[PDB]
């Protein structure tokens, strides 16, 4: 971020998964991120597609 | 003042960035 | 040994795409991470086309 919190930086969650995310596809599979991501992502709604 | 496209912007520059750096250790 | 350095390489791009998605679908407001997420990669996909 910026120094001095007067410019504000929005990490509203979605931000600080989407980095531990980023570095699973980063560590996991580092030429295709992508294909990783969705991969794991549909597992994710598949698995737990929220139920309540 | 900041806005969500520069930050997000940041946000997924520094984690590939600095996880890239992690590969060396740059972490300690 | 000889090699064995963990060269992970992120294809720079990357980042920038899903960025521009990023801003969009948080400017779309999403609901959950598993939509979000999905849509999200999905979305590089669909503009680097895995299928033709």
């Amino acid at each position: 971020g910026a120094m001095g919190m007067s410019h504000i930086q929005i990490p509203p969650g979605l931000t600080e998964l989407l980095q531990g995310y980023t570095v699973e596809v980063l560590r996991q599979q580092p030429p295709d991120l992508v294909e990783f991501a969705v991969e794991y992502f549909t597992r994710l709604r598949e698995a737990r597609a929220p139920a309540s | 003042r900041e806005t969500a496209e520069e930050v997000s912007a940041r946000i997924v520059q520094v984690v590939t960035a600095e996880a890239v750096a992690v590969l060396k250790g740059e972490q300690e």
